[PDB]
RNA sequence: UCCCAUUAGCUUGUUGGUGAGGUAACGGCUCACAAGGCGACGAUGGGUAGGGGAACUGAGAGGUUUAUCCCCCACACUG
RNA sequence: UCGCGUGAAGGAAGACAGUCAAGGAUUGUAAACUUCUUUUAUACGGGAAUAACGGGCGAACGAGUAUUGCAUUGAAUGUACCGUAAGAAACAGCAUCGGCUAACUCUGCCAGCAGCCAUACGGAGGAUGCGAGCGUUAUCCGGAUUUAUUGGGUUUAAAGGGUGCGUAGGUUGUUCGGUAAGUCAGCGGUGAACCUGAGCGCUCAACGUUCAGCCUGCCGUUGAAACUGC
RNA sequence: GCAGUAAACGAUGAUUACUAGGAGUUUGCCAAGCUUCCACAGCGAAAGCGUUAAGUAAUCCACCUGGGGAG
RNA sequence: CACUAGGGUAAACCCGGUGACUGGGGCUAAGUCGUAACAAGGUAGCCGUACCGGAAGGUGCGGCUGGAAA
């Protein structure tokens, strides 16, 4: 079936993934129907770039994401039923405010004194 | 056709460059007679440039005679800044040369006789090609006549009778 | 006759090389347009159209620089010959003598020079180079 | 030619030929020496050059010049043949690689050692 | 690789003491070898261009491949090719340290950089070919601010007169203002010859 | 979309029609009137080769090759 | 392919090699003082791993949160301390082209060419390229315009058919009016990685990655009528 | 009746238009249409060509791509 | 019972190899016999064609100047 997955595209020791929509029988780094984003797991904030409208369209027509692609989609907020609501409308989830959650955690800096009095 | 110039006593900036030294032979009953011929290009780093051939029995004497003849035979070339107004092709004997203006930071893309001629005339931005024989006499003369056939926009407007040809 | 435009250019070139002052050519519409373009650009001193019983005669008076005894025209070159026709767009219009010459070109808006052809954004057949 | 003539026929280009065709585009070849003999140079040169008739693995006969001072080559010796032609010698367009297979390095060499397969002196 | 050979040989061969000031350059102004100071055979223009290129390379401690890449960079960059080449040569980290006066010679600066006594923007950088950009801060590492050699080199260097370098002795650091002009650079290298040699 | 004319004629399901059968599907795809079809704008035959994007190279035009990478095709000891 | 090291700053003209009493190797060596990139030994040691599964919470199924466990590489990055210049430079040239010089030997040889049997052969001393490489061979491209549309020629250098008629084909005086095949213009569609300006990350760099600038071919559809075609 | 070659040569393919002067010469009325020698510009490596071009241009055909082997 | 891979048979074609014997060519030296060409090369040279000679060559017929002398 049509799938949403990642193609490994960096170099040795530095993995960079291209989030694509591809047929399941295609080679891992080969043919793909469409490209919808990129994923850099080396950075601690775990850099993600995604095309929201196209990802939502592919989920709507029924592309099956892999585990990591599904996690990325959930983190970006594609996985929602706000459009599924048949009894409500204009249901602003506003969960992006909580999903910001800026983790500005740093490390204290210490120095060694140079006691070379000679 | 050549602009020409009198002995440049005031314009005494004429640096002299050497193109080629040849040891020609003449045969007689006693044996062989050897001489030396030098091609000398004098230039003031401006449109003034001259060429001469000096023949003697010694290299310094040949070079001096070439310098004298080059000083006697002088012309003026319409060069603006360090480039040439337009492209120009020329032929002289078996030598054919082609010069094209280039960008400001390009230098001189030529070697040998053409490079010596261009240095003497003070052109520092040009692409030059030789599509014939590499003879020094003919190469020097063909390059000089290519330079002499040039025309600046002012001269083009002058002999066309108009002022601005959308330049 | 195989190329009347090339013949007209050759007549002009031979008259210039010989040093004549007036050259007479058989007349044609495209040749009249070329003569008008030459007069407008300032390459020839004057011209006159004579309508006799034949197709007519174009009489061209050439322009010489009295200061230097040099004709206003130096090179005339036919580009699009019958054996090899050449058409260009307005983007790829040729530039003659680094913009110091002209390229007579026939366009759907008429016969003009490459400068106004580029200005009006029209291409066509490159008749000749003049400088 | 005219444009119509070129349309009808066109132009022809001819590929060049290898200067050392018996190598078959291989940089070197293995061979067996048939006869190790001595030859005379052309008119302006006088010497006694050492040449070998070599049968390559691709079943080709070549004349290979043995360089350096002295050699240990005999008949039925396995040698390595590379390209390169000697000017005065006619018909000798190959060289024997010294210091490989049966042929050894030139003894007593100190300069240009790598061209004659001589190990670095201790 | 590094040259790591005798320096007075190169100094005498080129005349100019490019490695600083030495007592050997006096009473000896001939190229090394038994054929020195035997007049001066006419060297060609190509030989002069080659000797200028070698002078630049021995001055800045750069090998031929890196020098060719630097010339390619200058050609790609916008400006005068020779001036850009000299600016790129002077923008190297070891040269910047030497101009800041942390080390007496360019080789001493390179040794300090390699042995990790120099910090760039607060982080240890040990590549001697590192290209310093204007606005960056190059200073002594905090763990080696009391080195005897560094202290001696800075002793008497209270001038710090280079216009394109701002020195702060309190922080034991310095900053680069802008790329100096070729006339401001105090090197006798004729970059024009190198340019024509590498372009022809 | 490669060379050879020291390869000039090739073709009898072959070109078209009627009908039937068959196939996922149109069709001489197969099976039971007419003589047509293709050919110096190179048919037929012979030789050679997997084809592109890349890559390299050159100012450009162009040239070389498809090793690694991607797309399409062909094949799995021989039928 | 890229990057780094094989030490840094002082030190007079030792010994031994070469040339001519003095040049040169040479501040080179030996001495004395700093440093430890990198080897060696010890210790701390990431990131590549994010969801899992099992608990919840708004409710009728999907999602949204909170947790446990999960690293082949792996004593690899990085960090820190011992004591140490210690463990780390070769290869090809040196008669002209071409950057580099003199002695001792002598057919042996060398060789890209001019050619040399000695500023060219072999060794010694020096010098010059490059440098963890340096040379040789093989193959391809450019200069090479030596297949020339761009961009060559044919009296004598290679090159006009012995001469005509003529089939196909190629080219077509002048003018008026149509058409729109060639030609010109507008709009739309289509055309990973690599390659070009700007960034960002690899301590730099190769490289990786993002974005702006190429789409300059093909197809469809609207107009123009100077030129070629009909 | 075959054969189909030559220093079968102007060692120079056929058309069209244009561009200086001199000296001769054949033909029908100064002037064509020819047929021969010096010679401007221009061309050419030069010898040379130069209105009967090897000059200036356009159309089409033939032919060349180092020598020998080898027609 | 058709259909067919494969088998045998014959032919003819194409592609290769080898063979008693018998012919050119290239290259290297120079043994042998002459002197054909280059000067009017001692009979001007060359082109085509025919006949003939140990060989370069000779002669006949027509042509050309890429020949002196005149
Ligand atoms: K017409
Ligand atoms: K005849
Ligand atoms: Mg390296
Ligand atoms: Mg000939
Ligand atoms: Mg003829
Ligand atoms: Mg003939
Ligand atoms: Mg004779
Ligand atoms: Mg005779
Ligand atoms: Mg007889």
């Amino acid at each position: 079936a049509t799938k949403i997955r990642l193609q490994r595209h960096g170099r040795k020791g530095y993995a960079f993934y291209k989030i694509v929509v591809a047929d399941s029988r295609a080679p891992r780094d080969g043919k793909f129907i469409e490209r919808i984003g990129s994923y850099n797991p080396n950075t601690n904030p775990a850099t993600i770039d995604l095309n929201f409208e196209r990802a939502l369209y592919w989920i709507g027509v029924g592309a099956q994401p892999t585990d990591t692609a599904r996690n990325i989609l959930s983190r970006e907020g594609v996985l929602m039923m706000k459009h599924l609501l048949g009894g409500v409308k204009k249901g602003a989830f506003d969960q992006a405010a909580a999903e910001n959650k800026f983790e500005a955690w740093l490390k204290g800096k210490k120095d060694a004194l140079n006691n070379m009095k000679a | 056709i050549v602009y020409n110039r009198v002995k440049s006593t005031n314009d005494l900036e004429l640096k002299d460059r050497l193109v080629a030294i040849n040891r020609v032979t003449k045969v007689t009953k006693g044996g062989r007679t050897f001489t030396f011929a030098a091609i000398v290009v004098v230039g003031n780093e401006d449109g003034v440039i001259g060429w001469g051939l000096g023949k003697a029995g010694e290299v310094p004497a040949a070079i001096a005679k070439g310098v004298e003849a080059a000083k006697k035979n002088l012309i003026r070339v319409p060069v603006h800044n360090g480039t040439i107004p337009h492209e120009q092709a020329a032929s002289y004997g078996g030598a054919s040369v082609f010069l094209k203006p280039a960008t400001t930071g390009t230098g001189v893309k030529a070697g040998g006789a053409m490079r010596a001629v261009l240095d003497s005339v003070g052109v520092t931005d040009v692409l030059a090609k030789s599509k014939g024989s590499s003879n020094p006499h003919n190469l020097v003369k063909a390059t000089i006549q290519a330079l002499a056939e040039m025309r600046s926009p002012l001269m083009v407007a002058q002999n066309r009778g108009i002022s601005v040809e959308k330049v | 006759m195989t190329d009347p435009i090339a013949d007209y250019l050759t007549r002009l070139r031979n008259a210039i090389m010989a040093g004549h002052r007036v050259v007479s050519v058989p007349a044609s519409n495209i040749k009249k347009e070329i003569t008008k373009i030459l007069f407008d650009k300032g390459y020839i001193l004057n011209y006159k159209f004579e309508e006799n019983d034949s197709q007519g005669i174009i009489k061209v008076a050439l322009k010489y620089d009295l200061a230097h005894k040099v004709n206003a025209i130096k090179k005339l070159k036919r580009v699009s010959r019958p054996g090899l026709r050449k058409y260009v767009g307005y983007r790829d219009m040729p530039r003659v003598l680094n913009g110091l010459g002209i390229a007579i070109v026939s366009t759907p808006r008429g016969v003009m020079t490459d400068k106004e052809a580029r200005e009006l954004k029209v291409g066509g057949e490159v008749l000749c180079y003049v400088y | 030619p005219t444009i119509q003539q070129l349309v009808r026929k066109g132009r022809e280009s001819f590929a060049d030929k290898s200067k050392s065709p018996a190598l078959n585009s291989c940089p070197q070849r293995r061979g067996v020496c048939v006869r190790v003999y001595t030859t005379t140079p052309k008119k302006p040169n006088s010497a006694m050059r050492k040449v070998a008739r070599v049968r390559l693995t691709n079943s080709k006969e070549v004349n290979a010049y043995i360089p350096g001072e002295g050699h240990n080559l005999q008949e039925h010796s396995i040698v390595l043949v590379r390209g390169g032609r000697v000017k005065d010698l006619p018909g000798v367009r190959y060289h024997i690689v010294r210091g490989t297979l049966d042929t050894a390095g030139v003894n007593g060499r100190t300069q240009r050692r790598s061209k004659y397969g001589a190990k670095r002196p201790k | 690789a590094r040259y790591t050979g005798p320096k007075s040989k190169i100094a005498r061969k080129f005349g100019d003491p490019i490695f600083g000031a030495d007592k050997v350059l006096s009473k000896k102004n001939y190229p090394p070898g038994q054929h020195g100071n035997n007049r001066r055979r006419k060297t060609s223009e190509y030989g002069l261009q080659l000797r200028e290129k070698q002078k630049a390379k021995y001055t800045y401690g750069v090998l031929e491949k890196q020098f060719r890449h630097l010339f390619h960079r200058a050609q790609r960059a916008k400006g005068v090719t020779g001036e850009l080449l000299i600016q790129f040569l002077e923008a190297r980290l070891d040269n910047v340290v030497f101009r800041l006066g942390i080390a007496p010679t360019r080789s001493a600066a390179r040794q300090l950089v390699s042995h990790r006594h120099i910090t760039v923007d607060g982080s240890v950088v040990n590549i001697p070919s590192y290209s310093v950009k204007p606005g960056q801060v190059i200073g002594v590492r905090e763990r080696s601010k009391s080195l005897e050699v560094i202290a001696d080199a800075l002793t008497g260097f209270n001038h710090s007169k280079y216009p394109w370098m701002e020195w702060d002795q309190s922080s034991l650091s310095g900053k680069l203002l802008h790329m100096p002009d070729r006339t401001d650079i105090p090197e006798n290298i004729k970059e024009q010859l190198i340019v024509e040699l590498y372009s022809k």
